[PDB]
């Protein structure tokens, strides 16, 4: 019966603004403490803000004080997170959660806020197998220098999935992301079977399809 | 500002093991401590509140305990669905804080990686940078020392690693190590080597630029 | 009630916390605190709110009265005084700044009436009755005082066999408290004493 449904997350620049919504059902939102908690990619949970029942007292993490505003609209049974003065540390999945049993019993599904000042599509380079090799060859695609996250990678349009490893992206010293996607295949198929990595970077509306061939020597 | 120090940051265990996770508060939080379970792609799930009460629907193998500022989550007999990340939380102050989390990973037998080394492609060299990639495929445990040698000179500061989560079939890890050089530096040396060490074994895969 | 006031005075003398709560019969709860008298500060400058389990948070009307300072208190609706559940309490200033924050278990803050009907006789056997109108007497533990010498009594036991001196007047008194582990709380007042010339 109790449900929290979030919305509003998206790509935003610094000097832009965002408003996150958290629509509740199955309970009167004005009667509860409501919390916002965020989780940066690959990291733990960090509490962001709270609003108190009936009086709407607001409490904020130090790092968001003066830039984010939590509020609530009783008519729509919804809580909000208004976000201004955004920064790279603000990129995270933001959850809203209800207070119960001295803790957070019910949680929304999360909505992603991605902060960027530049958008750059990836360069894609082959990680070529050695045709001359054992019976198993590794090959892949290096997906370099894009921003922001994410990039998705499939092989042969999703027909090849067994043996694929697409690594988590790393933040390079340049400030741009980079990842590789690799797959292991039979050495004997290298002369006959085509291997194409399908790289999608929706922030830049860029799609790259790269056939990875054994290196001619 | 209350700190919730969770120990260990990760551990590996088997089905049926007894698992203990610890959370220490930097100051008194009374008993206002909760524990959450989180799985990839999902919201956290409340497991225990007031340090030791089980939330509804949580099976009885999960228990919590408090001694002073010391809080423990215990799973008496780990079950396959219990591998996840666990977080403690104090809500005794208005500034709510969380532990850094403890990932509970699947233990399995040791497994040596298949090691592959990739030179930079010719296309990338045109950009003025060279990325050399070393792949460690399907190994266990996660810890491995990956070192780069260029003409037998140990590299430092110019490589980055990425590692996958445990494979859902064989519980292994795969790892990439990427060495970044300028083109000018890449072209002035010959022998490129990735050396992988686990316990008492080292494996080095190399190539000679050209050839 | 002169009873609540005397029991509150007893608790206020000990603390240790500023925000103090006690139940009398596990179907009730009063929470109070004391502070210095401020000319512009009445109950309107504070909000008392609480949540039981995962129910909607509730507000409690604050009362105030002078003391030997000023005491604020709230009397919880009986419907919200269930045992063995987290009752989370908060006192918040009008600015929103938190003042007090406590989770309590009603079963752990019991302050009983004093034992009654103390009697002693030469075998010195000491007998008494539990506080009147009090359920779960089998869980009440006691302590007797000799006059300075304190003797602990196991729960449910209402008799003490007591070494002494001949030709001596001994004054005895007993007090009661709910016994661990399922219940807890604070010592009652001492009983009415009795004297025996040994
Ligand atoms: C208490 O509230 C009244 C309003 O009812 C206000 O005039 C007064 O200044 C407040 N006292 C303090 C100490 O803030
Ligand atoms: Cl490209
Ligand atoms: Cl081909
Ligand atoms: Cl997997
Ligand atoms: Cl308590
Ligand atoms: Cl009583
Ligand atoms: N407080
Ligand atoms: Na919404
Ligand atoms: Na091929
Ligand atoms: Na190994
Ligand atoms: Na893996």
């Amino acid at each position: 019966e109790v449900q929290l449904v979030e919305s509003g997350g998206g790509l935003v620049q610094p000097g832009g603004s965002l408003r996150l919504s958290c629509a509740a059902s199955g309970f009167n939102l004005r009667s509860y403490y409501m919390h916002w908690v965020r989780q940066a990619p690959g990291k733990g949970l960090e509490w962001v803000a709270s609003i108190s029942p009936y009086y709407s007292y607001t409490y904020y993490a130090d790092s968001v004080k003066g830039r984010f505003t939590i509020s609530a609209d009783t008519s729509k049974n919804t809580a909000y997170l208004q976000m201004n003065s955004l920064r790279a540390e603000d990129t995270a999945v933001y959850y809203c959660a209800r207070h119960g049993y001295g803790a957070m019993d019910y949680w929304g599904q999360g909505t992603l806020v991605t902060v960027f000042n530049q958008i750059k599509g990836p360069s894609v380079f082959p990680l070529a197998p050695s045709s001359k090799s054992g019976g198993t060859a590794a090959l892949g695609c290096l997906v370099k220098d894009y921003f922001p996250e994410p990039v998705t990678v499939s092989w042969n349009s999703g027909a090849l999935t067994s043996g694929v490893h697409t690594f988590p992206a790393v933040l390079q010293s340049s400030g741009l992301y980079s990842l590789s996607s690799v797959v292991t295949v039979p050495s004997s198929s290298l002369g006959t079977q085509t291997y194409i990595c399908n790289v999608n970077h929706k922030p830049s509306n860029t799609k790259v399809d790269k056939k990875v061939e054994p290196k001619s020597c | 500002d209350i700190q919730m120090t969770q120990s260990p940051s990760s551990l590996s265990a088997s089905v049926g093991d007894r698992v203990t996770i610890t959370c220490r508060a930097s100051q008194s939080v009374s008993s206002a401590v909760a524990w959450y379970q989180q799985k990839p792609g999902k919201a956290p799930k409340l497991l225990i509140y007031s340090a030791s009460s089980l939330y509804s629907g949580v099976p009885s193998r999960f228990s919590g305990s408090r001694s002073g500022t010391d809080f423990t989550l215990t799973i008496s007999s780990l079950q396959p669905e219990d591998f996840a990340t666990y977080y403690c939380q104090q809500s005794s102050y208005s500034l709510i804080t969380f532990g850094q989390g403890t990932k509970v990973e699947i233990k399995r037998t040791v497994a040596a990686p298949s090691v592959f080394i990739f030179p930079p492609s010719d296309e990338q060299l045109k950009s003025g940078t060279a990325s050399v990639v070393c792949l460690l495929n399907n190994f266990y445990p996660r810890e491995a020392k990956v070192s780069w040698y260029v003409d037998n000179a140990l590299q430092s500061g110019n490589s980055q690693e990425s590692v996958t989560e445990q494979d859902s079939k064989d519980s292994t890890y795969s790892l990439s190590s990427t060495l970044t050089l300028s083109k000018a530096d890449y072209e002035k040396h010959k022998v490129y080597a990735c050396e992988v060490t686990q316990g008492t074994t080292s494996v080095t895969k190399s190539f000679n630029r050209g050839e | 009630d002169p009873k609540f006031e005397s029991k509150a005075a007893l608790l206020a003398a000990r603390g240790p916390e500023e925000l103090l709560c006690f139940t009398e019969r596990l179907e009730d709860l009063v929470c109070f605190w004391e502070e210095a008298a401020s000319a512009g500060v009445g109950p309107g400058n504070y909000s008392f709110s609480y949540q039981l389990e995962d129910e909607p948070w509730k507000l409690c009307r604050l009362h105030q009265a002078p003391t030997a300072a000023v005491r604020f208190w709230c009397s919880l609706p009986t419907a919200d005084t269930s045992s063995f559940v987290p009752l989370e309490l908060r006192v918040t200033a009008a600015s929103g700044a938190p003042r007090y924050h406590r989770v309590i278990h009603i079963n752990e803050v019991v302050l009983l009436d004093a034992p009654v009907g103390l009697v002693a006789r030469l075998a010195v056997v000491l007998r008494w009755l539990p506080p009147p109108e009090t359920p779960m007497t089998s869980h009440i533990r006691y302590e007797v005082d000799v006059s300075v010498q304190r003797v602990e009594i196991l729960e449910g036991r209402t008799e003490c066999v007591l070494n002494l001196r001949g030709r001596t007047r001994y004054t005895f008194a007993v007090r009661a408290r709910m016994a661990e582990p399922s219940f807890g709380g604070f010592w009652s007042a001492w009983s009415e004493p009795v004297s025996l010339l040994t």
